């Protein structure tokens, strides 16, 4: 008799289209961009993770291949996750807020033609939702490590966001 | 022929059913097999129990008793862990553990009269002392980074039954007596250090001996075999000094 | 856990001689490098030695030339330093160590804090 | 107590040794256990043999014989194939196979007198026909990309031996007769497509 | 192997009506899209319909508005087109298919040549 | 009995320091750069794969 | 298991001398023949 692994494994920073009903949780290894979602039609979103206690700076990131700039700042001692949002090729980079934590984790999901994402501050964090047409045909690409969880267990997905990566006792 | 058929190959005989009530000391040491995987040396393909043989002897009412046993496991759970997918990352494709679901078998035999008379049996009962099996530590020799180490693991053996396997090869019998023990887990839980899976109940195959030469169990041994022994009849009339 | 043991300390006559040792236990110590560093008052710790997978390649710091010398015993898994006849600035605590930077993924901390007591 | 001790539970009795030489028709069907892996639905953690039970009857000089058997395997080889490491990639953590190394066991029993008289034994021999066991085809339901499909597989069963296992628990004996078959592989080779 | 089957062919009265069917066997057909294309002499194949994981959203081509209509059944694993009363240009061979672009790694080809005979 | 896999696995495009006594074989998926090596001290090297029949550019 | 014959004993007691001859290879040796009786003894012969 075989048992399941405790978590579905730290997969590698790939680009693909995760089907629906699946939480994708990501932990960051470098600084800056962690991931970006889009559909290339009417939705382009990315995130940047920034170390706590950083000055307001217009930093340059290799986003979407063509390197673009935007402002980032943080005062809290916890990490900050600034989302960047755009709904058109011709548009301003609507810098949208946010998610903060010390777990160093982020999380996205697809459900009911709506993209859900974790938001707020741990342990108080929660999920919020964004709408978009033909959302089923979106794509994601990652730059750090990430797991997968089925949708049925938000009870421990949100607990992972609160304190994920169950203890690694030395 | 394609037909039912019976022939008598002899006529009747005489047999008694004598009772042999001895006592027994079975000692056994587990066996583990560890194998690499083709690569840098961070993925271990197998760490599983394996058949482990062991001989010994002891004293029992004076007459020295030589005993020879081989232990193995059945119903073994097979866990798996993948700390990462890179070549550099660490992984165990499959490691064996034992749980309440699992049984553990110990084949045992001896060249004493009581055991040699076990060819035909009407009933074989016995009671044994339950014992604790503890798991030692194993340093996963890793050519980079901090070595993971496994620790803990504690179970208890309860008596489940006795079995007599008998292979046949052209009218000659190759027999083997086997003791089946059920398991009941116990603290402290085992855990692979610097790793996800912590505080799990069981006993992995990494270091079951725990630095001990053997795990010993004592008990009583009741056999109701069917001897060929006469009753002092069927013997010539001048059977005397 | 991982452990570093070392020996050979005490008072030393300048112009004398002795043998310093730093063995390691808990890790491979074949794919790692090894350094030595003298630590002292606020001049600060300094680089001394460098052996890295023994290519017949080594390096020495300014004050240690010649009168220090190094050996990397893979058999016993240790660094064996032969010490003679140098300036009184050598009064210090000698430290053996190695920091490793290879991108181990998540799921397990393969990281050291790689400092013996010296 | 730490001491030897004997008694006699019942005085002598007669026993005849006799030969029963019947013909037998053992039929059995393998058992396969397939289980997912926690994920998108591209990794199969276990596809392994499992003990498969089956009951039936047949005719033997008219006397309807009811038979009941369970088949299993031992010495099974286990192949671990990893097509790709991505979450999207298809993978089988471990799939079982049988080779020259392996053996296949079939426990059999029957309620006719010819079998009821098998408690004690002084000898037992038998000879069976050699048969070929072929493999079906399995569609790995994969929620993207072309479905991989497994096909082929063929072995031959040669007789290896018989064994009698006898569990004891408080005066009542649970017995079981077990036929051990050795394997010799044969074309066509199997292949996951 | 993967198999696409279809049916519904024959003479068609313009101003008339009939039904076209294209079922699929060898793949999931829940995480795929499905289209239709009419092929003919050198005008060339062109897009007709669009269904992709049923968002209650679809699209239609220029010469098919209204008088075509589409249906996607996951259960039966097929595309069902009801056809009525169009211009004679519809004399053509109809094809059902879907090209899948998701980054399958090496070690196994999840790739189709996705074309039913039509 | 456990059998070795026929190949060691199609691992992913990462950076690391492969030890010695090991061939690293790479198959290309895109155009352009396939891999680069360097000690960052006195040796830098890269490769680029290009499709057959490409003009000097 | 190794079968074991063991035990059994008798006692030779002399009873009467007569003439006899060994038909030995090289010649026929005229000789004395001693006819000993028998007497079964304590150790009970067994086929253990």
């Amino acid at each position: 008799t075989t048992v399941e692994p405790i978590l579905d494994g730290p997969y590698q920073p790939t680009t693909f289209t995760p089907p629906n009903d699946y939480w994708i949780l990501i932990n960051s290894n470098t600084n800056g961009v962690v991931y970006e979602s889009t559909n290339n039609s009417d939705f382009w979103t990315a995130v940047v993770a920034i170390e706590p206690h950083v000055t307001p700076v217009d930093r340059q990131y290799m986003i979407f291949g063509e390197s673009k700039q935007f402002n980032v700042s943080n005062d809290s001692n916890k990490w900050k996750f600034l989302e960047m949002f755009r709904s058109s090729s011709q548009n301003e980079f609507y810098n949208r807020r946010t998610l903060t934590s010390d777990t160093r984790l982020v999380g996205i999901l697809k459900y009911g033609g709506r993209v859900w994402t974790f938001h707020g501050e741990t342990p108080r964090a929660t999920t919020d939702s964004s709408s978009t047409a033909n959302l089923n045909n979106i794509s994601i690409t990652i730059h750090s490590e990430f797991y997968i969880i089925p949708r049925s267990q938000e009870s421990k997905c949100n607990e992972y966001i609160n304190n994920g990566l169950p203890p690694i006792q030395n | 022929a394609q037909v039912d058929e019976d022939i008598i190959v002899s006529k009747t005989s005489l047999w008694k059913e004598m009772q042999y009530n001895r006592d027994i000391i079975i000692r056994f040491k587990f066996g583990n097999s560890i194998v690499k995987m083709g690569g840098l040396g961070y993925k271990w393909s197998e760490i599983s129990y394996k058949a482990a043989n062991y001989q010994y002897n002891y004293l029992r009412d004076g007459e020295q008793v030589t005993a020879h046993t081989t232990c193995s496991v059945n119903g073994v759970n097979n866990f798996s862990y993948n700390g990462g997918f890179l070549p550099t990352d660490f992984g165990i494709s499959r490691y064996e553990v034992i749980k309440e679901n699992s049984y553990v078998y110990v084949d045992y035999w001896d060249d004493s009269k009581a055991f040699r008379n076990i060819v035909y049996v009407r009933s074989l009962a016995a009671n044994l002392n339950s014992v604790r099996c503890t798991g030692g530590s194993y340093h996963f020799s890793l050519p980079v980074g901090a070595w993971p180490v496994i620790n803990g693991g504690a179970v208890s053996l309860h008596f489940a039954g006795v079995t007599l396997s008998t292979q046949f090869t052209d009218f000659v019998s190759l027999n083997s007596l086997r003791f089946r023990f059920s398991l009941t887990v116990d603290e402290p839980p085992f855990s692979i250090l610097r790793t996800r899976t912590v505080n799990l109940y069981g006993l992995p195959a990494a270091n079951p001996n725990n630095g001990n030469e053997y795990y010993e169990i004592s008990g009583r041994f009741s056999l109701i075999s069917l001897v060929p022994t006469n009753d002092d009849y069927q013997t010539p009339i001048m059977n005397s000094v | 856990e991982v452990q570093l043991v070392e020996s050979g300390g005490g008072p030393v006559q300048p112009g004398g001689s002795l043998k310093l040792s730093c063995a390691a236990s808990g890790f491979t110590f074949s794919n790692y490098e090894m350094y030595w560093v003298r630590q002292a008052p606020g001049k600060g710790l300094e680089w001394v030695s460098y052996i890295s997978t023994s290519p017949a390649i080594t390096y020495y710091a300014d004050s240690v030339r010649g009168r220090f010398t190094i050996s990397r015993d893979n058999a016993k898994s240790s660094l064996y330093l032969h010490m003679n006849s140098l300036r009184a600035e050598d009064t210090a605590v000698y430290y053996c160590a190695t920091i490793s930077h290879q991108q181990f993924s998540s799921g397990w901390n393969a990281w050291f804090d790689p400092w013996g007591q010296g």
